[PDB]
C-alpha cells in the first residue's frame, strides 16, 4: 500500500544544480516528517536533510547546508530536495525516507533510489583491450558515466565469468575488467551513454 | 552522535546465530532501529524501538537492547540475509539521523587459494599511450588478500586499484583484479613487472611476473 518513488537524479557538472522529487503513496503524507538520506559510492548510509510534516521546519546535515533546501507540497504528497552549487563529492544514490507510523525515529519506508553524479568528465565510450587453467578477458576502459555491461560470446558462455565492479579512476573516467578462466571468445561491450557496441574477440 | 558497530564483518553458514551489536556514545533518548541492505537496493526496515519487528520482517530477528547497548539478532540464518545491516538512531530535536558503519553478514565457507594471473598490457594499448598491467585473483576464500606490485624490485604505492566481485552464487568464492596504470614512458623504463599475492590459502605468498 504504501510507496516511494524518486526522480530527479542525473549527471551533472560541478556548480550546477539538480532537483530531486519523491511522489508518495498509500498514507496520509501531510502526517509525517520526510529525509532525504544517501549512499556514497562504497559507503553507509548517510543522513542529508529532513521536513516536518507540514513543511515549516527544515534541517540539514552540515555538508550541505545553504547550498541544499528540503521541501514538501502537501496537495501533490511531494518531497523535494533543491541541490545547488554541486561538488563531486555529493555523488551518491540519494533517497528519501518517510518517518515511521509506529516510532518515528525510524525509517519505516524508502524511496527506491535516485542517482546523482557529480563530475567535470564528459560522456565518452569505452575503449576495449585484450587480457590475454587458463585466464583471459577484457578491460573496457576509461568510459563516462556508468554503467557498460559486458557478456561472453553473446551470452553463450556463462560459467567462469568475472565482470567486476567499475573502478573510478584518477580521470574522472572509469574502467573495468571482464575476464573467464577456460574456441573463440569475444566479449560484447555495450556503454549505452555514448551509443558504443564493440565485440571483441580476444586472440 | 556516533553509533558503532560490531563485528565490521560476520561470516556464517545458513542456520547459524547472527549476533551484532550496535553501541551509542551516549545514552540514547530513543531506542535504536535496525536495517538490512542489499546491494544496489533501498535498505529495508526491520527493528524499531530496539525490539519491536517492522511490517513483513520474519520471527528469526530479533533486537533488545537499552541504554548505549543495542544487539540485533537472527536465530537461525537463511540464504536472503547475507547481506549489511545498519542500526540507527534519532531524537527529537535536533531531527538528524545517525547511522551505524554497517555490519556485513557473509557466507562461510571452506578455505580456498586463489588463482593468480598477470596481464601485460596488450600491444593495442601501448600505442593509446597508456600502460596497464592486470593482477587476477580468481575465487579465493576468505576475502581477505594482499596484492602487491612491484616494478624492477621497486614496491609500488598509490598508483593502483582494486575491485571485488560479490561472494559468487554458486561457491562462495570471491574474486579480484588489481589494476597497475603506468605511463606508456615508464613502462618501457622497467622489465620485470609483478604481482605478489599473500593469502591464507597459500602456504607462502604467490608471484606472478612478466618481462617486459
Ligand atoms: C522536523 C521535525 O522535528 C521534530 O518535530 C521531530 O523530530 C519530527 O519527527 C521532525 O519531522
Amino acid at each position: 500500500l504504501i510507496n516511494l518513488v524518486e526522480s530527479g537524479g542525473g549527471v551533472v557538472q560541478p556548480g550546477r544544480s539538480l532537483r530531486l522529487s519523491c511522489a508518495a503513496s498509500g498514507f496520509t503524507f501531510s502526517r509525517y516528517g520526510m529525509h532525504w538520506v544517501r549512499q556514497a559510492p562504497g559507503k553507509g548510509l548517510e543522513w542529508v536533510a529532513v521536513v516536518s510534516s507540514d513543511g515549516r521546519t527544515t534541517y540539514y546535515a552540515d555538508s550541505v547546508k545553504g547550498r541544499f533546501t528540503i521541501s514538501r507540497d502537501n496537495s501533490k504528497n511531494t518531497l523535494y530536495l533543491q541541490m545547488n552549487s554541486l561538488r563531486a563529492e555529493d555523488t551518491a544514490v540519494f533517497y528519501c525516507a518517510k518517518e515511521g507510523g509506529d516510532n518515528k525515529f525510524s525509517f519505516d519506508y524508502w524511496g527506491q533510489g535516485t542517482l546523482v553524479t557529480v563530475s567535470s568528465a564528459s560522456t565518452k565510450g569505452p575503449s576495449v583491450f585484450p587480457l590475454a587453467t587458463a585466464a583471459l578477458g577484457c578491460l573496457v576502459k576509461d568510459y563516462f558515466p556508468e554503467p557498460v555491461t559486458v557478456s561472453w560470446n553473446s551470452g553463450a558462455l556463462t560459467s567462469g565469468v568475472h565482470t567486476f565492479p567499475a573502478v573510478l579512476q584518477s580521470s574522472g573516467l572509469y574502467s573495468l575488467s571482464s575476464v573467464v578462466t577456460v574456441q573463440t571468445y569475444t566479449c560484447n561491450v555495450d556503454h549505452k551513454p555514448s551509443n558504443t557496441k564493440v565485440d571483441k574477440t580476444v586472440e | 552522535g556516533q553509533l558503532t558497530q560490531s563485528p565490521a564483518t560476520l561470516s556464517l553458514s545458513p542456520g547459524e546465530r547472527a549476533t551484532l551489536s550496535c553501541r551509542a556514545s551516549q545514552s540514547v533518548t530513543n531506542y535504536l532501529a535496525w536495517y538490512q541492505q542489499k546491494p544496489g537496493q533501498a535498505p529495508r526496515l526491520l527493528i524499531y524501538g530496539a525490539s519491536n519487528r517492522a511490517t513483513g520482517i520474519p520471527a528469526r530477528f530479533s533486537g533488545s537492547g537499552s541504554g548505549t547497548d543495542f544487539t540485533l539478532t537472527i536465530s537461525s540464518l537463511e540464504p536472503e540475509d547475507f547481506a549489511v545491516y545498519y542500526c540507527q538512531q534519532r531524537d527529537n530535536w535536533p531531527p538528524d539521523a545517525t547511522f551505524g558503519q554497517g555490519t556485513k553478514v557473509e557466507i562461510k565457507r571452506t578455505v580456498a587459494a586463489p588463482s593468480v594471473f598477470i596481464f601485460p598490457p596488450s600491444d593495442e594499448q601501448l600505442k593509446s599511450g597508456t600502460a596497464s598491467v592486470v593482477c587476477l585473483l580468481n575465487n579465493f576464500y576468505p576475502r581477505e588478500a594482499k596484492v602487491q606490485w612491484k616494478v624492477d624490485n621497486a614496491l609500488q604505492s598509490g598508483n593502483s586499484q582494486e575491485s571485488v566481485t560479490e561472494q559468487d552464487s554458486k561457491d562462495s568464492t570471491y574474486s579480484l583484479s588489481s589494476t597497475l596504470t603506468l605511463s606508456k614512458a615508464d613502462y618501457e623504463k622497467h622489465k620485470v613487472y609483478a604481482c605478489e599475492v599473500t593469502h591464507q590459502g597459500l602456504r607462502s605468498p604467490v608471484t606472478k611476473s612478466f618481462n617486459r
